[PDB]
């Protein structure tokens, strides 16, 4: 989900 | 094939976005080269825009988790989570050729949902945000109130600036 | 227009989802109504499953915006916004017919983007979270925590329940 | 407007689908009816395959909110949720055209998420089954026993037999 | 290819999302692996989110179905279903690398159809969520009380807190 | 929700 | 935006 | 028609996002109230998410282009442009409802093509922004550097506080 | 396979648009000569219409990375990032077949979100043009002037104007 | 009808998209208003991004073809076509409000078909931009070949801006 | 593979339309036929309905590159780029099966854009339709004129007519 | 209505493409302004891109089966089917603002099924070809061969080069 | 393989639509069993619906190009072009299994664009209308006339009535 | 529909 | 290859829907198998819910083209085409597993375009199905009324009755 | 086309 | 199906 | 294209 | 069509 | 177009 | 890309 | 990702  | 032969040589690839399916490759690449020689350096060549966080984090601890010293080679670009990954490299064989980008910036997700659950999934990311933050302090040198202002938003930077922010070693001009 | 006579009879319909539209045609009437008369009654009848928040509150805040008494009486069914605003009519003259059912429950959404903008709308939507069950304690004379505790997923009650929790005064049989 | 003409003659056509939207109208041409003569009888023609059950649940709490007598008549078919309302008509008044078909069953519905808010979601429909078949069971003089065994499935029927069964008192032929 | 080797080794890579084709795939090379040696241990590194309940019983009950013990690895992240396998593993062996995140949480999950389909899909999510919960103390040392007062939401933690509650018997550094 |  |  | 009846007592009605053909709306009731009165104040009702940034400024440059005051008051909400519009309203005129939120951003959008392209329009949006911060910056008695780093992302404003702010005069209690 | 065969009388094939994909493909490929025979001659056939830019970057900074010097031989046609690729070939060893078209031109894209980010991205992709531009500058022998303003928009060019620019070294009759 | 009151203060509304059917009312109300009464000034408000070229030239020469003077005056922006048709305002009488945003741009397109089609539709549109660009030359005091060079690329400014440059007579800030 | 084998027999296959990715196999073909035996003929039949441009003319400059005679056999159609193509076979090896039909025509495409743009690519498109032309009258004998002429629109023709035409040199019984 | 008091002053606009209905809308026009007075001209103002031939037609001969004058006046453009109407006018009745367009062109359309069909169809277009270049020949004064020559493909001119065209009479200059 | 084994028996079977990719398979596997041996028959099985005219005449061409006699065998179905190479088998070797149909008609097609690229693609499609009922007839024996007429339309027929026609020559009973 |  | 090491014991498996691709390899499959051994029986598992009819014909008449006997199994089900197919099976050699299910029925088409196309269609629909009706009643025993009668619409079949029915032999029960 |  |  |  |  |  |  |  969360990504950089 | 042309990438196991460069296998071979201990150099894997990671090319493009980041997430589990390339993830669960490097770390099965990485951890094959270590059975294979534990001791030889294994070159681990990055062009990447970034990715699923998690996941690069997976290829991260495999990389300190080994035996062998991993180099990391920024060709092309290194943003974001794959910029993160150059800086795990092993000191002193943090490397970039003379025009590669460099980009890191905080992370980025989506919560949906009962207030209850967008408030757990927020902290979340907010703690994957600090974590993230920490691993670039400890790697370049920096303080982490630094990284924390310097990736508020997208922060470009040549070769050479990477190596002054303490992100890569050397510029191999 | 059917709506347009009965709006002579100060009766107002506020049926189906809640949203900006449905809220200024509300927010409209009521002000109509005041212009035409500061002194009688109107009823509100609700038949709603809910609707975005800050639309909703703009019809809470015309109801003791205006001079007359705001009666609502729930139809067919109240619930999250719509049995807010339930409610919120005058004290004593918040009514609901023997067979609708009345919902409450905390307010749902979504934050997309950095993790910096994410936790800023999480907070936002945790405001709207604490007003609104605010509201609903001081309207049903329950405690913060009860109504907390309540509204933590879907809480659904008869109009005979809906009067002994408070929201309501009278189930006209 | 063809149908506000017959509305002039306390006629009240309720047809298609039952939704939050036609139920509010139903419903207004209710009251406005009242308010024109609480006194009249009025004329509910039903031709509906049914719909959402508070909405509809909204029309039959205000079908015995008002005072004048609201007659059902049912034309083309009445199923389901429009079953329901066709049996609440005033005793004695529930009519049907001799080829109508009327059938009778069980809600239907959905739920997705947490286990905890599909249990949540399923009593509350299963509250509506029970609501529905004890008012079934109650106008047409059939015990709860036998509702919840014939709307087990789709239970169709002709005019004559729903006349038999004590959905409706006469066919009008 | 790269998987393939380091299965000779003993190494089973549980990466994505589980469904049933990913649970037969696991579920082959733990037969597999006990064909080339009853006795020897297993390693399951473990990257997933989570997926189907029953797929990932599956894979559970593969694993002390056979006689060689499986150790669990959780690399990058083991979230709900893959927190559930990750704590299956074999007592004492269960590890992590130091970056993981190991989320748990109630299942989830649909239903479609008529009042009675509902209730028993509803009830047989109940059932599965009772199962997990339990298996889920029993794994760790936790109360069945507790283990589902945290599954409610997501319930996010670090390998190290993953160890304290239970889950995990070493961080691997 | 609910229909019938 | 938020709904309820 | 409601609206039509509420221009007539003056009221003008804001609700929705903002674009050229709700401004168009709104500036076309703004001329025509100054020529039925231009010396009778006006009330602008605004609930809007926000808008087109040259859309809210033909809005604002009419507010000050008729002779009339015109009054803002904010129900529901009055965001990012909506917020701008609010602030903008007649000194010591500019009204909100106790529980509307009020919020304040800095200018989105996109920029495609070359590269000289997309710079001509960053620093259009960036003279657009602060042009905004200008005015929101003489309208709350802010300075200009202090509106810049609070509207650098969503500030949410309960009444009271974008009162203490400075963007209306009074919280109509 | 022909292209394995080719790529053993050291001719690597570059066509179609420039991507990671294809560019790490072509990295490798480059790696694997030099690992062959870091003293022999590469030959770089390309017909490409362009593409991405860190991609074409990764590709031009390899060639220079390796010990063997990389031919350049333009087929069909080098576009934009293609030219670039094709003008960085070592010196006098740059060609192009009699009927290839040579494209130069600045760089296209993308910017979306709030003024900062839109600022952000504007000044990173003016930097990517400044860079291209003088090294086209110093790669044809003429001032970064010139080139800027031959670049603003497409500029084609035969291969035989290629050659009097000064982006190949010779066209093979 | 809002914008029918206006028309009677011969005041005309020229907001949004400029195409056949947008020229076609502008056209309409002006032939009407002339004939209504062909001495006394007419107010043209605009709005717009742009558009069609053709239609807004339809509308420039009925400005000039009917005998009223057609006053021109910007709210919130005119842009390319917009800024062209605002600058075609009777001399003296071209406004804009304080904050509106004026831009003008070279002419926009496209072309499919035989090699000679394309260089037939290339023609035209560079008669039409040829065509464009000398009016707005003629309109501002500009050289032809400065508003050629001006209009390279998007050039925005400010109404101040616009009057020192010539496309408006002043502002009314 | 049965196309593997006629290439052992130096048999090269051109089927369907042109673009990059297929010239580049034909153009890796003729390379490796070339390094096989740079002396041996080689047999490109070809039935193509035609193609890109540039990706032809990589093709054709690969033909008079590499050091064997590349006779071109048209079977089922050569059309447009693929009639051109087979016009540039050695001189006196250019064939045709009775039955096939060959068709030349002026290049085909698209702009969109800037006016500028618009005109650079009609002027390049151009640029391309008079090489071909240039390059088709060398290879038939006929004037710029007459093939100029002739390809204004689709002009179809037989083997026999194609070879009388000078496109061709014999066609086979 | 605005386009109904135009009409009251014996005055039509034909906007945008022509086809049935937009040709059914002029016709009954035309016949309608003949019955109120067969005296007086009739202004047909065109602003049109073309489209269907018969539907274009249709309104050619309403225009010479009244009795009263059609004048034409080209406001924008009158392309293709609408320049075609636009010279259709009456004798010395038709003019051109000074910045309108004119473009003539052959028929464009499409035919599928069996050889014998596309032959019919191909024929029938032809047929149609030939009858309005023959008009266009007839209406300006030009010979046959001349406006085949010209409509063979696009053909733009300007008002003043289609007076000397001689599609249109004058120019209101 | 399964189609290679029946290839080394010079069984080639064709099945499906006929288009570019089929016609260079065919082919290919044509000028293969020439190689092996230019005296040995080949056995062409066809069971196609028809398809792509000029991919038919390639396979056409070539079965006459290569010196084996090349037999074709109907099963299922040989239509229109598939019917057609059926026909063209080598005389006295054209066969049918008993239950195939054979059918026969002329082109389909379709053309769109201007009145004179539609005639040229009509004149184009009945040259190859012409020119198959002239090979039908050949083939066949009948006269010019008759396969004309009785192509007109799908023409149908057993395995039988095709040999009494003399599309083939014996029907394996 | 031929068009012009 | 499984189903490879099945086809070495003269095991085929017909599965899925029948249409030219499958029938293309099972036709290939019979004559390789015929090509290995000409004298040993086939046998041809059955599970097919039907397909074309002309590629069905195929099948069938390669089954009785080759040499040895080609046995039917019938497994899962064999309807319409597949059932046909079935009793197409050597006498005395088809057979179904007990609880296979057998269903026939007429022919399934479709027809477009002029009467006269359509009148075609039908007849050969018809003609394919009293083709098969015939064939039908040659394998069962059945008088062509009775399979006419009984496959006017879907009949289906157990096992034993279908063999009762004369579609099959036995059951290997 | 016909199917069965 | 049900998930976790 | 030409089809048959 | 060209626009502006 | 920009937005707020 | 152009086309032939 | 930017573009040449």
């Amino acid at each position: 989900a969360a990504a950089a | 094939d042309i990438y196991s032969r460069l296998l071979k040589d201990r150099i894997v690839l990671l090319s493009g976005e980041i997430n589990d399916s390339v993830a669960s490759s490097i770390v099965a690449q990485l951890l094959f080269l270590e059975a294979e020689d534990p001791e030889k350096d294994i070159g681990l060549y990055i062009n990447s825009p970034g990715g699923v966080i998690t996941s690069g984090l997976s290829i991260y601890d495999t990389m300190n988790f080994i035996r062998p010293d991993v180099s990391t080679i920024c060709i092309g670009q290194a943003a974001a989570m794959g910029a993160f990954l150059l800086s795990c490299g092993a000191k002193g064989k943090r490397f970039s050729l003379p025009h590669s980008r460099i980009m890191i910036h905080q992370p980025l997700g989506g919560a949906q949902g009962q207030a209850s659950d967008i408030e757990i999934i927020s902290n979340e990311i907010l703690r994957l945000k600090g974590l993230m933050n920490s691993i670039l302090a400890q790697n370049s040198g920096q303080s982490l109130e630094q990284i924390a202002k310097d990736t508020d938003r997208d922060f470009y930077m040549s070769a050479k600036e990477a190596k002054e922010y303490g992100l890569i070693d050397k510029v191999l001009q």
